[PDB]
DNA sequence: ATCAATATCCACCTGCAGATTCTACCAAAAGTGTATTTGGAAACTGCTCCATCAAAAGGCATGTTCAGCTGAATTCAGCTGAACATGCCTTTTGATGGAGCAGTTTCCAAATACACTTTTGGTAGAATCTGCAGGTGGATATTGAT
DNA sequence: ATCAATATCCACCTGCAGATTCTACCAAAAGTGTATTTGGAAACTGCTCCATCAAAAGGCATGTTCAGCTGAATTCAGCTGAACATGCCTTTTGATGGAGCAGTTTCCAAATACACTTTTGGTAGAATCTGCAGGTGGATATTGAT
């Protein structure tokens, strides 16, 4: 009582994120009181958004656990997530697409 | 008597300034004595490599003064520099003359 | 009345502009376009004149690069005429679309 | 003051042709001139948006060449020659 | 050896209490969070240095967010960040 | 105010390779962006290397590996030789 | 007896492999190639088994990515059959050459 | 070894990429591309290994190498 | 488009085992409280350089006419790549050891940070130098018509 | 093939905008002396990693046959390039107020730096369960043929 995450009403660990930011900058740089809070908040939000979309993907396949495939379905199917996350999702596969001129 | 660190390493490029910049960037907690030396040497070698080829381009166009055009001709005609700067734009550099063969009139 | 065949003068122009380095878009119209786009994002901006020139160098290099790639898409379809679909293929493959 | 409108059409058909010549293009279909404008505007929108974000962050009212250079670097179109 | 799994899992429970997450999927989420953090921290670091500052403040985090996220995502991210700091500085 | 630059060092190196040859200010602008760009790519990679290996200190060894990650083959080899040379010379006082 | 037309099974396979996410190269050959290439850079190396898997994932995602752009290039040339010139165009426009 | 990457395996990769009909010259072209891809990632990864003074290429070595090459991979430590 | 056979698919269940989840304990974070610092924000303000105005000129943009040759369409056949059933061997799989080796500690020598206190190289303009842009004219292609 | 009709060199010429030198403060490099880490070297673990071995299993190589796709060939409507007339608006050259960057100071609000005291998330064994992968039986899709 009381953790910085709790003060700010976040699940994500403000204390840790401050420590990481402090490591990026050095003892010769500085980190503001709230930069850790803000950063933590941004990370939690984007996490929730991906989990929200991937969770729908897994329910729509009637499945309890989110898997890499559901993460790929959710990401690649959402225009804003798709442009933000150009990384390769291990075990994601691709979205089914067959070009018009190739169908019988 | 004060003897310059660049001189101790046998360099033109400023070892002291490069050390200061390495600290200013907070790239890490400490900076070793040899890091700025080594880094100065690399930058100087790359500069030399580019001025050598740009200088040669200038001569081919019968000019005394290197311009961005010469710097471009020198970069793009060299395979490794072209790769090193493969996503860089050189203002007022132009392009290399290059016309695809199918576009030429068929004699 | 002498008359160059179609394509002779286009080849001459390629050689001419591939040899020079001058900006190929007129400066004042490009600057008005910068000012118009920027104003729709934020009112009452001023511009350093070098910032407008940096933008024009960038745009022109970008566009020349795109046309190089567009040209290879046309040639690939066994054409010499570049078309909107060549541009779009180039930008799709470049990851811009 | 004065209203800014339609300045995209300042990017003329001959300027586009010239740019296409430097890019080694010999023949240009009629529809290219409007595609190119569209493509140009998007490119410029994106660089200016970033350039102005840098400007606002520095609490300036003036867009500096550095703002633009940083914007171009952000988008992987690194530009030499302007600081 | 640190991870974000605990936190990812808590957030999973808020938005989908019925849903679980496989191990491999947790791996992706972890990569995701480390990636976005480095991108933002890095841009925020550059912003401060561009302006001859040594402090990464929440203000840099915000511009960094505006530079990195595409539109609706940025709007909402910015709102969440301000909401979190507001709550934090109230106490 | 004072605005530092690499211009006089570039100019020295130019004279060594081409004593007869000048450089326009615009070209010097480009050489300057070039040197900052490379400095930053190398310092950046070095910094990451150090952090990946839990090291607080960037040494010639980090710069060297960064050079090897950044430069394409032949330029890497020669840059390494020149850097190594300059460190061994520097450290022999 | 029975025989599907050319293209029929092809489309069937596309649908099947676009549905699934299992690696499509066999692990042992792939692992063998990795170690061979690696040996030219540094002799006597061990590999975390996760390092080999990370490579195979990055590598399959890349080639699958590349076949998509390749297909767009073949379609552009009014073909349904990909050829090396299609791969070369895609890799060129991508800046990998 | 590079021929360990077989015609049907290359065929499957193209299928996932939505390709219907494959010229016979593709399989060799693909192996050359695949080889250059691995050469570049592996070289960088080994450079990280060697920097760490290790003899064991780690998943993180590969992840850092992929990231360096703008082929960021998720699910192996970043 | 239907008459009929051949295989793909697609549901809806189902049972196993590889992964999950849950549950039980110990150190490095993470939080509190003092004390000490300091980076950068507020407050003039000197003073670049940005916007704006004017005005004269010609380089180019615009719009037109005309037809060369291009893109698009259509047709055809040699032949390349898909489909398949055949027959085999390489990859998968699953402990089992063995060992090489990543990953910890324990000194301390070497190296780096820090704090002053002198020294000097690099910078901002002033002062001098001089490459070449731009303008012109004949020599040398280059092109396109008979 | 010749030539006419233009385009394109290429070299010779010379004042001026722009580069190269020359000076004059100063910020920041370098020299010391002291305090502080660091991250190597040896002596050793406990993994994971390589290496067999050893089934059977799939998946690959193989050759045949032919559907249908790619290219080559041929036509032609009409798009787009070349040339031209006409004149607009960009470019060039200055000058001017004044916005607003930016260069020095000044003192807190906000930062680091300890010495604390708690607590949390990483870990290594316990306690289910999701869903993979099969097995049905039912349409479906696909392909040959009044
Ligand atoms: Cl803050
Ligand atoms: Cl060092
Ligand atoms: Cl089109
Ligand atoms: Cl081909
Ligand atoms: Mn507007
Ligand atoms: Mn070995
Ligand atoms: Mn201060
Ligand atoms: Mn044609
Ligand atoms: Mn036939
Ligand atoms: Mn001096
Ligand atoms: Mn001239
Ligand atoms: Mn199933």
């Amino acid at each position: 009582a009381v953790s910085r995450s709790q003060r700010a009403g976040l699940q994500f660990p403000v204390g840790r994120i401050h420590r990481h930011l402090k490591s990026r900058t050095t003892s010769h740089g500085r980190v503001g009181a709230t930069a850790a809070v803000y950063s933590a908040a941004i990370l939690e939000y984007l996490t929730a958004e991906v989990l929200e979309l991937a969770g729908n993907a897994s329910k729509d396949l009637k499945v309890k656990r989110i898997t890499p495939r559901h993460l790929q379905l959710a990401i690649r199917g959402d225009e804003e997530l798709d442009s933000l996350i150009k990384a390769t999702i291990a075990g994601g596969g691709v979205i089914p697409h067959i070009h018009k001129s190739l169908i019988g | 008597k004060a003897k310059t660190r660049s001189s101790r390493a046998g360099l033109q490029f400023p070892v002291g300034r490069v050390h200061r910049l390495l600290r200013k960037g907070n790239y890490s907690e400490r900076v070793g004595a040899g890091a700025p030396v080594y880094l100065a040497a690399v930058l100087e070698y790359l500069t030399a490599e580019i001025l050598e080829l740009a200088g040669n381009a200038a001569r081919d166009n019968k000019k005394t003064r290197i311009i961005p055009r010469h710097l471009q001709l020198a970069i793009r005609n060299d395979e490794e520099l072209n790769k090193l700067l493969g996503r860089v734009t050189i203002a007022q550099g132009g392009v290399l003359p290059n016309i695809q063969a199918v576009l030429l009139p068929k004699k | 009345p002498h008359r160059y065949r179609p394509g002779t003068v286009a080849l001459r122009e390629i050689r001419r502009y591939q040899k020079s380095t001058e900006l190929l878009i007129r400066k004042l119209p490009f600057q008005r376009l910068v000012r118009e786009i920027a104003q729709d994002f934020k009112t009452d901006l001023r511009f350093q004149s070098s910032a407008v020139m940096a933008l024009q160098e960038a745009c022109e290099a970008y566009l020349v690069g795109l046309f190089e790639d567009t040209n290879l898409c046309a040639i690939h379809a066994k054409r010499v005429t570049i078309m909107p679909k060549d541009i779009q293929l180039a930008r799709r493959i470049r990851g811009e679309r | 003051r004065k209203v800014l409108r339609d300045n995209i059409q300042g990017i003329t058909k001959p300027a586009i042709r010239r740019l296409a010549r430097r890019g080694g293009v010999k023949r240009i279909s009629g529809l290219i001139y409007e595609e190119t404008r569209g493509v140009l505007k998007v490119f410029l929108e994106n660089v200016i948006r970033d350039a102005v974000t840098y400007t606002e962050h520095a609490k300036r009212k003036t867009v500096t060449a550095m703002d633009v250079v940083y914007a171009l670097k952000r988008q992987g179109r690194t530009l030499y020659g302007f600081g | 050896k640190e991870s974000y799994s605990i936190y990812v899992y808590k957030v999973l429970k808020q938005v989908h209490p019925d849903t679980g997450i496989s191990s491999k999927a947790m791996g992706i989420m972890n990569s995701f969070v480390n990636d976005i953090f480095e991108r933002i921290a890095g841009e925020a670091s550059r912003l401060a240095h561009y302006n001859k500052r040594s402090t990464i403040t929440s203000r840099e985090i915000q511009t960094a967010v505006r530079l990195l996220l595409p539109g609706e995502l940025a709007k909402h991210a910015v709102s969440e960040g301000t909401k979190a700091v507001t709550k934090y500085t109230s106490a």
